[PDB]
RNA sequence: CAUUGGUGAGCAGCGAAGGAUUUGGUGGAUUACUAGCUAAUAGCAAUCUAUUUCAAAGAAUUCAAACUUGGGGGAAUGCCUUGUUGA
C-alpha cells in the first residue's frame, strides 16, 4: 500500500512501512537491506527506536519490537490500536497514541508502562514532540492541540488551533515554532514558548495533508 | 437493403488498413488513430489496449488521418470530420467534387489539400475555440510552379507558413496572405515522404530511389544525401530521446536505422511487414522515448525498443540493435471459417486463408491470441517428417469444437484444404494437439463433426468412408461404408442414440449409433452441400444443388420443411438457438430469414459483398458473419431479443396478428353461461375474508414512541361534498335499476376500501342502502362473472350486518332481495357438483 | 457456544431435559409470519384440547 | 425435456447495497449479491434476473419510467439491463469504488458518485438498437477532497448536490450557465455528511451527518447567501446514523442508526413522528415509496429486509433471507412451497410464485440437519445435530413429537415410511440405525450391521423397503416389516455418500467418492448401470490452495442425488460450481450448469491471477481488516481453523461455493438447488422453445386456424399438439365449444394425452375460466382414467399439478359458497328479535 | 529360467538443407475495452506565477467517549470516583 518514511537520527537507515504489510529497513546509503518482513496485518507506522537495531511497528492491533534482522523480540499487550509511534531518545521512551484516545509512554530499557494518560477527546489525530523539551503535542478531532507529560495526568495545555479536525503537526528542533495543518484548508505559525499564534493562512487551496520543519528553519507542507 | 431483425453491431478483428496511423500525445502519454476501412479506432500506447472507436461510419473510405492533442481529423472522400471521443463535434465540408488527398493542422489553421493541387485553408474562428471552423482562402498550385502534392508539413518557429512539397520541390507558403515566399531548386528524383526534423529550418525528404535529403529551408540547400540503393522509401521517423537517430522504412518491408553523427547505419530490421500488402506504411518514433511504433498494410501494428548500451564508458558507439516490444494483429486476408466457441459469447474461432487460426474476443479486444501450430513430440518414438523450413499449414475448410472435455484432451477438429487428414487442436492452451486423424481411402477430409459428451471425433471422407477416432488418444474405431460419393455432412444426436450423415449422391443416410446398424436411407433430388443439426429439436437441415433448404426431422425420419426462393448458390446457414429461423447467406448477395414453423422467409438483406458465413450465437444475441472482401467478421445483434418481431412474408414485395406475433391474450369470458373468476391476483379474495387478523399479525411487538406536540391532521398537512361517490352511483344504479357501473367500481376498490363502504352502508331507516346493495349483487351473479368477489361481498354484507337483517327478517323488501338471492345461488351450485367429481375420481386414479 | 463453534459442531448432544411449556388459543394466521399470504386457517388447540 | 434456465433465487431477500421501489410503489428491487430481486408485492410475483456481476452488489437504480436499470458492482463495473425485456444492454466499468448511481427525476441523465468526482452521463435511449458505445459523458466535476457518500437530484433536474467524507456538501448545477446559480459549499459537520436534501420548494436544505446532527439551511440576511439558521441533533449515545432518507412531498426524514433503531421525523421542525427497533444489528439502507407511504428498511448482518408502512404501523412484510447456512431442501408434495431447514437452527417454508417466508420454525437447538415431508403435505420431519428429530404438523404448528436416542448420538440423516408410522434417523456417531414409531413416541428398534458412519437413508415407496447407504463402501437393504426382518448387503468400489430411490421402487441410485453413480436392481441384488460423472464436475482453485484445481480432489464428486418423477434423469450436485444433469437409460449427461460466477466466494474459479499473486503471498489474503473505520467492522471475532459451525463472522475465510441439496419438482418441469447463495430453482419455457413432434409439410398456424374457421376441432387441436406452439394450444383450446368438449376428449390420442394434461395444469393455475378448465379435466378423466391408473409414472408430475389446481383454487370457491348458503338459510329461517 | 533392476554396444522401423532434454529474460492474456495532469462546468499538456488574494459561510452533548482487558489473589506509591479542610 501506500508506504511511509522514517529516517534513522543519524541520518543513515531508512525504516519504510507499506499499508499492507511490507516493512523495510535498510541502509539507504551503501545499499544494505537489514531487515525486509512481509507482516499481513496492515501497519500504520513505525520507528526507529534507539538505534539501527530495534524498530517498533505498529500493526492491526499490538505494537511490535523488532530486532536488526526481523527477529520479533516483544509484542505489546497494552499499546492497543496505535497509529502514531514516536520516541523519545534520551528518555528512553517509546510514545504510542491511538484510536483509543490513550496515549501510553513505554520505557523500552526496563521493560514497563511508565504512564497510561486518558485524552479525554477521542480518537488523536496528529502527533509531534517537542524535542528541546520532549513534550508531546497531540492534535484532537476538536481542533485543540494538547501539550502532554507523562507526570501530569491532565494536559498541560490546551490550545485552540483549528475549526474542525488537526490534520498534521510539526514543531522545530529549537522547540520555539509549531506549524499545523487542520482540514479546514487552514495552516497556522505558533509560538510555542509564551503561547502566541504568529500568523495563520487561511485558505490553503486543498486540507494540508502533512507539515514538518527542518533544521535551518525550513517548512515544507503537502 | 435495411432489415427487420439485425442490425449492425462492430466488425471484429482489425488492427490497421495500410493509411499511415497517426499518433497523439495526451499530457504525457500517447495514442495511435488506425485507419479501418471507414471507421477509425484510438490506440493506447503504453498498452495497445483498444480505447475508442467511431460511432458513426463514414458515408465512404477514409484517405487521411491526423490528431491534436483531444481531437482527431479525419479526411474522407470529400469532407474533414472533427471528432473527439468518437462522436463527431463539427463537420467541415469542402466546396469541390475532387476527393481530398493530405491534410495538415498547424495553429489556427486547417490545411487540406484536394487531389487537384488546391489547398483550402480553413481558420478558427474565435481565437479561443477548439478547431477550426471557418473557409478562409483556396491556394492552388498550378503546374508551371510544381508537379502532384505530395505532403503538406508545418514547421516550427514559421509564423505563418505552410510547406508544401510536390513531386518536384519543396515550396513555402504564407497562409494568411496567401502569397508564395519561396520555390527549392527542382529535385532530379521523385519525392515521396516528408518529415519535419527537431532541429530548425530542417527537413527530410524521402525519394523513389534509394535516397533521403537532409533539406534546409532558411537557405534552401541540400544539407545531407543518404542513399538506400535498391528500394522505394516510404516512411521516415527521427529520434528524440537524445541520440541522433533516424529510421527509414521501405516499401520493401525493411527498416533501417541510422546514426546520424558517425554517418552510419545502426542496424536493419527484415521483413517486419509483408512487401505484398504495402511494406512498411507508417513509422513513427514516440516523443522521447526508444520506441518505435511500425504499423504495416498487413492488419498489425507493433512497436519495439532500444535497449540501453551494454558498455559503460563507450556508450553511443556499442547500441543494442532493437528488439521487440507489444503488438496487436488480425487476418492479412480474409478469414475462410468461423465458430463460436462457448456458450458465453466470449470467444470466436477465425480460420483463415493465409493459414492462420486465430481466437478473436467478442468482449475486450486484447484478449484475442493466435492458436499456435507449434507440433508436439510424438509418443511413438520416431521423428515426424515435414519440411526443415517451417510453414503453416493448409487452409481450414471445416471445423468442430466440443466444449465438454475441454482442458483434458483436445476439442477441435480442423479440416484443411486438399490434405488427407485432420488435426485435432486444443482450446485451452491454444495450441495444436497431439493426434492428426485419417480417412484410409485416399480421400480428403471433406467434412467433420464431434460427439456431444466429447469423446468422439467423425471425419467422412470423399470417398464415402465414415471414421470414427477416440479423441483422448486419437485412436481408430469404425468406419461406415454407405456412401460412395463424398460424405459432405456428419451429425449424432445429443443422446449418443443416433447419427446422420450426408452426401453428393443425394442421400441422407440414419444410423444407429449404440449399436451399429442402419436405422433409414433416404434419397433426396439434388446433392447436397450443407448439413445442420439442431439437437434440443432433432431437426436438421439440408443445403442442397436444386437451391432449396430441406428441412428433415431427424426421429420420424422425412422432410417436413422445403424453403424455397434463393437464386443461386447457398453458401451458409445456421439454425436459431432455440430452433426457430434458419439464416441462410447465397451468392446472389442475400441473406434470407426463414421461419421454421410458418414456413416462409420473413426477413431479407441484400449486402454489397457475398457472405461466405453466417453463425448464430449459442447465446441469444449475436449474429456474426464475414463476406468475401475484408478481413474482419460482421457482427449484428437480435431486434428480437429485446422486442417482438413479426411473421409475414416479405421478399416478394421487397425484392391476424395473434398468429403473426405469435402471442393469445385469452377471453375474459368464453360463454355467457359458464362461471369465471376476477383477472387478477387469486388473493384478492382471500385478503378481503381475512383482512382483520393479517393486520394484526402485522402490527409490531410493542408500541412505538411519538412525541406529544404533533399536528393532528398530519395527513392533510401533508403539503405539495355532501354525498359520497360510491353511495352516489349505487343510488343512481337503484333509479335506473343497472348496477354496472357500480360492480366496475367494486371490482375496481382495493382491500380496505372494500370494507370500509361494506361497513359503512345505511342500516336504520327501511333498509333502501342493503336492499339496493344486495340487488347489485344479484345482478352481477346473472351476469356469471367476478364469481368469487361477489360471493366474497355478500360474506362481507352477512358478517357486517348480519344482526341488522336478521332482526329485522321476514320485512318484505329484505325478504325478497334474499329470495332472488338465493334464487341465483341455488342456480350455481354446479360448480361444487364439478369439483366433487374431478377431485374424488383424481385421487383414485394416482393411488389406486 | 464458543467450544462447539471450536469443535466444529461435532460434539455429543445434550443429555435430555424436560420442561412443561404452556400454550395458547391463537389463530395460526397470527402464529405463522409477516407477510401478504397465508397457509393455514385453524386455531392453535385441537377440540379435545379445549 | 431438459432446456432449464435460471427461473428464480429463494430464500434470500437482501444482502448488500441499495433497495429501490418501483415508481408505482408496487414492485420492490432489493440486490442479493450478484443478480437484482424484484418483488411484485400486489400480484404476488417474484423473479430475479438470470445476469450477475461477478462481485458483490453495492448500487442500484431503476428509472422513473421502469425501463433501465442500473447495477453496479463493487469496484466499477456497471451494467445497465432493459429492464420489460430482463435483458443486458451494456457492460461499462467505473474503476473506482462506485458509492452511488441516481438516475434523473426527468429521466434524461444519471449521475454518478466514484471516488471524490461527480460524473454526470447521459442516457442511452430504450427505443433504439444497441451501440458499441451508448454511454455519452456529459460532465465530471471535482470539487470535494475524500470519498462521496451521497448524492440527492432537485426535483427538477437542474441541481445535484453532493454530500462527503470531507465533513461538507455541495450544489453543482446541470448547466454550465447556472454554475453561478449554485456553485457552492457547506460546511460545519463534526464527523461526516451522510445525507443532503432539498426542500419541496427548493429554497431550504437539510443536511444530516453521521455524529447525529441535522442542519437546516435558508438563504437569508444576518448580499445574503445561505446561512444555518438551525442546528438539531439526536441524542443517541452509542448509536450512529448509518442512513438516512428524505420524501420532500410529505416532509419525512427516515434515519437509520447502527444500533437498530430507526426514527422518523417531520423536520422542518424535528418533531419525533415514530421511533421503532428493526432489530439488534445496525440498519443498512433506507428506501421510500413515491407517494411517501412504505418505507424500506434492509440490514445485511442476517441479511433481512423489512416494507413498513408508517401511518397505522403496520408491517406490510418482515422477512429473513439465509447465506451460508442451508444445509437441506425439500418441497411440498406441490409446487406451491420449498422447506428448508438452515444451520441456525431454523426451519422455513418458503412461498415459490412470491418468494416469501411463509412460517418459521425455531425449536431445535443447533443446526437442522436434514428435512422430509410425509406422503402428505401437512405433516414434516426434521433431524438435527442436537441429537433429536422431531415431527411438526403443518396445520396448528406444533411439533407433537421429538424423539431421542438413549446415548444422545447426533442425527445426520432420517427417513420417514410412506403409511406414515415409522421414522429411522442414521447418524455417524453410532452407525447404527435408529427406528421410532410415530403414533407412540417410543424407539422400535436399532438396526445394526453397518461398519462404520452411515450416509444416506431412503424409504422405497410403493414396496416399502430401507436403503440405507454407508462408509463401510456399502448399500443394505433390510426389509423390516412382515415379520421376517432380513437383510441384503451390497458392495460397492468406495464409500457411498449419497442415495436416492426409484418412483417405482424398483431401483437405488448411489453416489460414491470416487465420482460414480451406480444403479442397482434390489430384487436381484445385481447392478444395472453406472454413470461416471468425474470429468463433467467444475473444481475450483481456493485463493489459499497450494496446489492446482486438477489435482485437487476436494470437488470430484456429488454428495446430493435426485430421480425425476418419471424415472429418466438424475440431477446430481457436491461442493463444487457444477450441478449435472443425467439420463439414466442412456448413462450420458444431458447437461451441466454453473452456479455461480461469483469471484467473491471461494471455488468458482480453476485459474487465478499471478497479478494478484506476489512473491510475498496472495494479495488477497492480506488482512484489509484494521484499515476499516469502525470498531465494530474492525474487531474480529473468529476462532482459529473452525468451519461449518457458528457465524459467518467466526471463521476467517471466504465463503465456498457448494450446493448442499437438491430435488425436482413434483408438479413442473423445475428443479431447486440448497447452495451457498440461496435456492436457486431452475424451470422450462414450452413457450420459448420451439420443439414439435411428427411435423409434415401441411401442419402449420395458417393450416390450424384454416381448420377451427372449418369446424374440424379434434384436427385443430392435434395439429396444434405437433406443432407444441402454446399459444396456438391455448387458442384452440379456448375456442372449440362446450358440446363437443366430451367428444374430443375420447378421441384424443393416447400420444397427446399428457402433453394436455401438462397444458391444462399450468394454465388452470393461472386462468380465470374455472368451469372451462373444470369441464375439459372431468371430461379427460372420464374418458381415459384406465390408462393413467395403468402408467402411473407418466402422468405422476401432470396429475400432481391438476390435484394441486382443483384443491388450491377451486375448493376455496366452494368453501366460501357453502359458508354463504348456510349463513343465509341461518339468518332468513331463524326467529328474530323481541 | 526370469528380471515389471542399472549401465553400455548395435539393428529393424520412423525420417525434406538435422534432432532431444534442461534453462535465464521480456511481451500479451488470466473480470467485460469510454484517453493524461490539476486548484476541475474549465485550463494545462513548452508553466503556473508579477490576480492568487478579498467577500461570504463555517465553533452542542458546557469533557459522552478504550464498546478494544487471558484466570485467580492483591494494589505501598500511582490513576479513577466520593466526601472533607484551607485559600
Amino acid at each position: 500500500g501506500p508506504y511511509h518514511i522514517k529516517y534513522a537520527k543519524n541520518g543513515t537507515h531508512l525504516l519504510i512501512t507499506g499499508r499492507k504489510g511490507h516493512v523495510a529497513s535498510m541502509d539507504w546509503r551503501k545499499g544494505q537491506l537489514r531487515a525486509e518482513l512481509f507482516l499481513n496485518e496492515t501497519c500504520h507506522s513505525a520507528t526507529y527506536l534507539q538505534n539501527e537495531q530495534y524498530f517498533a511497528v505498529a500493526q492491526k492491533k499490538y505494537t511490535f519490537i523488532y530486532d536488526h534482522e526481523g527477529t520479533e523480540l516483544h509484542r505489546l499487550k497494552q499499546h492497543i490500536e496505535a497509529r502514531h509511534l514516536d520516541f523519545l531518545p534520551y528518555h528512553y521512551l517509546l510514545v504510542t497514541a491511538g484510536e483509543t484516545g490513550w496515549l501510553k509512554y513505554h520505557d523500552v530499557s526496563t521493560g514497563q508502562l511508565v504512564s497510561e494518560l486518558r485524552t479525554k477527546a477521542g480518537p488523536t489525530m496528529a502527533m509531534a514532540q517537542n524535542p528541546w523539551n520532549a513534550v508531546m503535542h497531540l492534535g484532537h478531532s476538536n481542533g485543540t492541540v494538547s501539550l502532554w507529560s507523562p507526570s501530569m495526568p491532565e494536559p498541560l495545555v490546551k490550545l485552540l488551533s483549528a475549526r474542525g479536525p488537526v490534520n498534521s503537526i510539526a514543531i522545530d528542533r529549537s522547540g520555539y515554532y509549531m506549524a499545523t495543518t487542520g482540514a479546514d484548508r487552514s495552516m497556522k505559525i505558533w509560538d510555542i514558548r509564551n503561547f502566541k499564534q504568529l500568523h495563520s493562512v487561511e485558505s490553503l487551496p486543498t486540507p494540508g495533508t502533512n507539515v514538518s520543519i527542518s533544521d535551518t528553519g525550513l517548512l515544507a507542507l503537502s | 437493403k435495411n432489415s427487420k431483425i439485425f442490425s449492425p453491431f462492430r466488425i471484429i478483428g482489425n488492427v490497421s488498413n495500410g493509411v499511415p496511423f497517426a499518433t497523439g500525445t495526451l499530457g504525457s502519454t500517447f495514442y495511435i488513430v488506425t485507419c479501418v476501412g471507414k471507421t477509425f479506432q484510438i490506440y493506447d500506447a503504453n498498452t495497445l489496449h483498444l480505447l475508442f472507436v467511431s460511432e458513426k461510419e463514414t458515408p465512404s473510405s477514409i484517405v487521411a488521418l491526423s490528431a491534436h492533442f483531444h481531437y482527431v481529423y479525419a479526411a474522407y472522400e470529400n469532407k474533414v470530420g472533427i471528432y473527439k471521443r468518437g462522436i463527431e463535434e463539427h463537420l467541415l465540408e469542402l466546396e469541390t467534387d475532387a476527393n481530398v488527398e493530405h491534410l495538415c493542422i498547424f495553429g489556427d489553421y486547417l490545411c487540406a489539400s484536394t487531389d487537384d493541387n488546391s489547398i483550402f485553408i480553413y481558420k478558427k474562428s474565435d481565437p479561443q475555440d477548439k478547431y477550426p471552423s471557418e473557409f478562409y482562402t483556396k491556394l492552388t498550385v498550378t503546374e508551371i510552379q510544381g508537379g502532384e502534392i505530395v505532403s503538406l508539413q508545418h514547421l516550427a518557429t514559421y509564423l505563418n507558413k505552410l510547406t508544401v512539397v510536390t513531386k518536384s520541390n519543396v515550396l513555402l507558403f504564407n497562409v494568411r496572405t496567401g502569397k508564395l515566399v519561396f520555390t527549392s531548386n527542382e529535385f532530379p528524383d521523385q519525392i515521396t515522404t516528408a518529415e519535419p526534423a527537431p532541429v530548425l529550418d530542417i527537413i527530410a525528404l524521402g525519394t523513389v530511389t534509394g535516397e533521403v535529403i537532409m533539406f534546409n529551408m532558411r537557405k534552401g540547400k541540400r544539407i545531407r544525401t543518404i542513399k538506400i540503393p535498391q528500394s522505394r522509401i516510404s516512411s521516415l521517423s527521427f529520434r528524440t530521446d537524445g541520440s541522433s537517430h533516424l529510421s527509414v522504412g521501405t516499401s520493401s518491408g525493411d527498416l533501417i536505422f541510422y546514426d546520424l553523427d558517425r554517418r552510419s547505419r545502426i542496424h536493419v530490421l527484415k521483413n517486419i511487414h509483408r512487401e505484398s500488402y504495402g511494406g512498411v506504411t507508417q513509422a513513427t518514433f514516440l516523443n522521447g522515448q526508444p520506441i518505435i511504433v511500425t504499423s504495416g498494410g498487413d492488419n498489425s501494428l507493433k512497436e519495439y525498443v532500444f535497449d540501453p548500451s551494454l558498455s559503460q564508458g563507450s556508450g553511443d558507439v556499442v547500441v543494442q540493435p532493437p528488439r521487440y516490444l507489444r503488438s496487436r494483429g488480425g487476418h492479412s486476408q480474409p478469414p475462410s471459417y468461423i465458430a463460436f466457441a462457448d456458450s458465453q459469447s466470449h470467444f470466436m474461432l477465425s480460420a483463415s486463408k493465409d493459414r492462420s487460426l486465430w481466437s478473436f474476443s467478442l468482449r475486450k479486444d486484447a484478449q484475442s491470441q493466435e492458436m499456435s501450430q507449434r507440433l508436439h513430440k510424438k509418443q511413438d518414438g520416431g521423428r515426424v517428417g515435414g519440411s526443415t523450413i517451417k510453414s503453416k499449414f493448409p487452409e481450414i475448410v471445416a471445423l468442430a469444437i466440443e466444449n465438454a472435455r475441454i482442458g483434458e484432451w483436445e476439442n477441435i477438429i480442423t479440416a484443411h484444404k486438399d490434405e488427407k487428414f485432420a488435426r485435432t487442436w486444443d482450446m485451452r492452451n491454444k495450441r495444436v494437439g497431439r493426434w492428426t486423424f485419417d480417412t484410409t481411402d485416399d480421400g480428403f477430409v471433406k467434412s467433420v463433426a464431434m460427439s456431444q459428451c466429447g469423446n468422439f471425433g467423425f471425419i467422412g471422407s470423399s470417398n464415402g468412408s465414415i471414421t470414427i477416432y477416440n479423441m483422448q488418444s486419437g485412436i481408430l474405431r469404425k468406419k461406415y461404408k454407405l456412401h460412395k460419393r463424398a460424405v459432405t455432412g456428419i451429425s449424432l444426436d445429443g443422446m449418443n442414440r443416433k447419427m446422420v450423415s450426408c452426401g453428393l449422391d443425394g442421400i441422407v443416410g440414419f444410423y444407429d449409433f449404440n449399436k451399429s446398424t442402419l436405422l433409414g436411407k433416404l434419397k433426396l433430388d439434388a446433392p447436397i452441400t450443407a448439413m445442420v443439426y439442431h439437437r434440443s429439436s432433432d431437426l436438421f437441415a439440408l443445403a442442397l444443388d436444386d437451391l432449396s433448404i430441406v428441412v428433415i426431422d431427424a426421429v420420424t425420419q422425412r422432410v417436413v420443411r422445403q424453403l424455397w426462393g434463393h437464386s443461386n448458390r447457398i453458401t451458409a446457414f445456421d439454425f436459431s438457438p432455440e430452433g426457430r429461423w434458419i439464416v441462410s447467406a447465397s451468392l446472389d448477395s442475400t441473406i434470407r430469414t426463414w421461419d421454421l414453423p410458418t414456413g416462409g422467409c420473413i426477413d431479407g438483406i441484400i449486402v454489397d459483398n457475398v457472405a461466405t458465413n453466417v453463425k448464430f450465437s449459442p447465446n441469444g444475441d449475436l449474429l456474426a458473419t464475414t463476406h468475401v472482401t475484408g478481413n474482419g467478421i460482421c457482427i449484428w445483434t437480435n431486434r428480437a431479443q429485446f422486442k417482438t418481431v413479426s411473421t409475414r412474408t416479405i421478399d416478394e414485395s421487397e425484392f391476424l396478428n395473434d398468429i403473426d406475433f405469435n402471442t393469445y391474450t385469452s377471453l375474459e369470458q368464453i360463454d355467457k353461461e359458464l362461471l369465471t373468476l376476477s383477472i387478477g391476483p387469486r388473493s384478492k379474495m382471500n385478503t378481503l375474508l381475512h383482512l382483520d387478523v393479517i393486520r394484526k399479525r402485522s402490527k409490531p411487538k410493542e408500541a412505538p414512541k411519538k412525541s406529544e406536540k404533533l399536528p393532528f391532521f398530519l395527513q392533510l398537512s401533508g403539503e405539495k361534498g355532501f354525498e359520497s361517490h360510491f353511495t352516489k352511483q349505487l343510488r343512481e344504479g337503484s333509479q335506473s335499476k343497472d348496477y354496472s357501473s357500480l360492480l366496475a367500481t367494486l371490482i375496481n376498490f382495493s382491500p380496505a376500501a372494500v370494507d370500509l363502504e361494506i361497513r359503512s352502508l345505511n342500516s336504520f331507516e327501511p333498509f333502501d342502502e342493503i336492499v339496493w346493495f344486495i340487488d347489485a349483487l344479484t345482478q352481477g351473479l346473472k351476469s356469471n362473472k367476478n364469481f368469487e368477489l361477489y360471493e366474497t361481498f355478500m360474506s362481507l354484507l352477512f358478517k357486517a350486518h348480519g344482526d341488522v337483517i336478521h332482526a329485522n327478517n321476514k320485512n318484505q323488501d329484505i325478504a325478497s332481495a334474499l329470495q332472488n338471492w338465493e334464487d341465483v345461488h341455488k342456480k350455481e351450485d354446479r360448480l361444487d357438483d364439478l369439483v366433487k367429481f374431478c377431485m374424488g375420481v383424481a385421487a383414485f386414479v394416482t393411488t389406486a | 457456544y464458543k467450544l462447539d463453534v471450536l469443535s466444529s459442531v461435532h460434539f455429543v448432544p445434550k443429555p435430555a431435559s424436560t420442561s412443561l411449556e404452556i400454550r395458547v388459543e391463537t389463530p395460526t394466521i397470527s402464529m405463522e409470519d409477516a407477510q401478504p399470504l397465508y397457509m393455514s386457517n385453524a386455531s392453535s388447540l385441537a377440540p379435545q384440547e379445549i | 425435456k431438459s432446456d432449464f434456465k435460471f427461473s428464480n433465487l429463494l430464500g434470500t431477500v437482501y444482502r448488500q447495497g441499495n433497495i429501490t421501489f418501483s415508481d408505482d410503489g408496487k414492485q420492490l428491487l432489493s440486490p442479493v449479491g450478484n443478480r437484482v430481486s424484484v418483488f411484485d408485492l400486489i400480484n404476488n410475483k417474484s423473479f430475479t434476473f438470470e445476469y450477475e456481476h461477478r462481485k458483490n452488489i453495492a448500487a442500484i437504480d431503476l428509472n422513473k419510467q421502469g425501463t433501465l436499470l442500473i447495477s453496479i458492482d463493487e469496484d466499477g463495473r456497471a451494467i445497465l439491463v432493459n429492464f420489460k425485456a430482463r435483458n443486458v444492454l451494456h457492460h461499462f466499468n467505473f474503476k473506482e469504488k462506485c458509492s452511488a448511481v441516481k438516475f434523473s427525476p426527468d429521466g434524461r441523465l444519471f449521475a454518478l458518485a466514484s471516488g471524490r468526482f461527480l460524473q454526470i452521463w447521459k442516457t442511452p435511449d430504450v427505443n433504439k438498437d444497441r451501440q458499441f458505445a451508448p454511454f455519452v459523458r456529459h460532465r465530471v466535476h471535482a470539487g470535494h477532497f475524500q470519498d462521496i457518500t451521497s448524492l440527492t437530484w432537485s426535483q427538477d433536474s437542474r441541481f445535484i448536490l453532493t454530500t462527503s467524507k470531507d465533513l461538507s456538501a455541495k450544489i453543482w448545477s446541470v448547466d454550465s450557465e447556472e454554475k453561478n446559480l449554485a456553485a457552492t459549499t457547506f460546511n460545519g459537520h463534526r464527523d461526516y455528511v451522510m445525507g443532503a436534501f432539498f426542500s419541496h420548494d427548493q429554497e431550504k436544505i437539510y443536511t444530516v451527518s453521521k455524529d447525529g446532527a441535522v442542519f437546516v439551511w435558508e438563504f437569508t440576511k444576518r448580499k445574503y447567501s445561505w446561512r444555518i439558521t438551525k442546528k438539531h441533533f439526536f441524542y443517541a449515545n452509542q448509536a450512529k446514523v448509518k442512513c438516512v432518507t428524505f420524501h420532500p412531498a410529505t416532509r419525512l426524514l427516515a434515519v437509520g442508526f447502527t444500533s437498530g433503531e430507526f426514527r422518523l421525523y417531520d423536520l422542518p421542525d424535528f418533531t419525533l413522528i415514530q421511533q421503532l427497533s428493526m432489530g439488534q444489528n445496525p440498519v443498512n439502507t433506507v428506501s421510500v415509496n413515491q407517494t411517501g407511504e412504505w418505507l424500506a428498511f434492509g440490514s445485511s448482518k442476517l441479511g433481512q429486509l423489512l416494507v413498513y408502512e408508517w401511518q397505522s404501523e403496520s408491517y406490510i412484510l418482515k422477512q429473513q433471507g439465509h447465506f451460508d447456512s442451508t444445509n437441506s431442501l425439500a418441497y411440498s408434495p406441490d409446487g406451491s412451497r420449498v422447506v428448508t431447514a438452515s444451520e441456525d437452527g431454523k426451519i422455513k417454508v418458503w412461498d415459490i410464485t412470491s418468494g416469501f417466508c411463509l412460517a418459521t420454525f425455531e425449536e431445535h437447538t443447533s443446526s437442522v440437519t436434514a428435512v422430509q415431508f410425509a406422503k402428505r403435505g401437512q405433516v414434516m420431519f426434521s433431524s438435527s445435530l442436537d441429537g433429536t428429530v422431531r415431527a411438526w404438523d403443518l396445520i396448528r404448528y406444533r411439533n407433537f413429537r421429538t424423539f431421542t436416542g438413549t446415548e444422545r448420538i447426533q442425527f445426520n440423516c432420517l427417513a420417514v415410511d410412506p403409511s406414515g408410522e415409522v421414522v429411522c434417523a442414521g447418524s455417524l456417531d453410532n452407525f447404527d440405525i435408529h427406528v421410532w414409531s410415530v403414533q407412540t413416541g417410543q424407539l422400535l428398534d436399532a438396526l445394526s450391521g453397518h461398519e462404520g458412519p452411515v450416509s444416506c437413508l431412503s424409504f422405497s415407496q410403493e414396496n416399502s423397503v430401507l436403503a440405507s447407504a454407508s462408509w463401510d463402501k456399502t448399500i443394505r437393504i433390510w426389509s423390516i416389516f412382515g415379520r421376517s426382518q432380513q437383510v441384503e448387503p451390497i458392495e460397492v468400489y468406495s464409500d457411498v455418500l449419497a442415495l436416492s430411490m426409484r418412483p417405482d421402487g424398483k431401483e437405488v441410485a448411489v453416489s460414491t467418492l470416487k465420482g460414480q453413480i451406480s444403479i442397482f436392481n434390489i430384487e436381484d441384488a445385481k447392478q444395472v448401470g453406472n454413470i461416471d460423472c468425474r470429468k463433467d464436475i467444475i473444481s475450483g482453485r481456493f485463493n489459499q490452495d497450494r496446489f492446482t484445481a486438477k489435482n485437487s480432489e476436494r470437488s470430484k464428486f456429488f454428495t446430493t442425488i435426485h430421480y425425476s418423477f418419471d424415472g429418466m434423469a438424475i440431477v446430481a450436485g457436491g461442493n463444487n460450481n457444477s450441478i449435472c444433469l443425467y439420463d439414466v437409460p442412456n448413462e450420458v449427461l444431458l447437461k451441466r450448469f454453473i452456479v455461480s460466477r461469483n469471484m467473491a466466494l471461494n471455488g468458482t474459479l480453476e485459474f487465478l491471477n499471478s497479478k494478484k499473486m506476489t512473491e510475498a503471498g496472495s494479495l488477497d489474503l492480506i488482512d484489509d481488516a484494521g484499515e476499516n473505520s469502525d470498531l465494530e467492522d474492525r474487531i474480529d471475532n473468529s476462532l482459529p481453523g473452525s468451519q461449518r459451525g457458528g457465524d459467518l463472522s467466526t471463521r476467517k475465510m471466504r465463503p465456498e461455493v457448494r450446493v448442499t441439496s437438491v430435488q425436482f419438482s413434483p408438479t413442473a418441469n423445475a428443479f431447486a438447488a440448497a447452495s451457498t447463495e440461496g435456492l436457486l430453482i431452475y424451470s422450462t419455457n414450452d413457450t420459448i422453445l420451439f420443439d414439435p413432434f411428427d411435423l409434415d409439410v401441411d401442419v402449420t398456424p395458417h393450416s390450424t386456424v384454416e381448420a377451427l374457421r372449418e369446424k374440424q376441432f379434434l384436427n385443430a387441436l392435434v395439429m396444434a399438439f405437433r406443432l407444441n406452439e402454446e399459444y396456438l394450444i391455448n387458442k384452440v383450446y379456448e375456442a372449440i365449444p362446450i358440446k363437443e368438449i366430451p367428444l374430443v376428449a375420447s378421441n384424443i390420442p393416447a400420444i397427446y394425452l399428457p402433453r394436455i394434461l401438462k397444458f391444462i395444469g399450468d394454465f388452470a393455475i393461472e386462468s380465470q375460466h374455472i368451469e372451462f378448465n373444470l369441464i375439459w379435466i372431468k371430461a379427460l378423466l372420464s374418458a381415459s382414467g384406465g390408462y393413467i391408473n395403468e402408467h402411473k409414472y407418466l402422468f405422476s408430475t401432470a396429475m400432481r399439478s391438476i390435484q394441486r389446481f382443483i384443491v388450491r383454487v377451486a375448493k376455496e370457491v366452494v368453501n366460501t359458497t357453502t359458508d354463504n348458503k348456510y349463513t343465509y338459510r341461518f339468518l332468513v329461517s331463524t326467529d328474530g328479535s323481541m
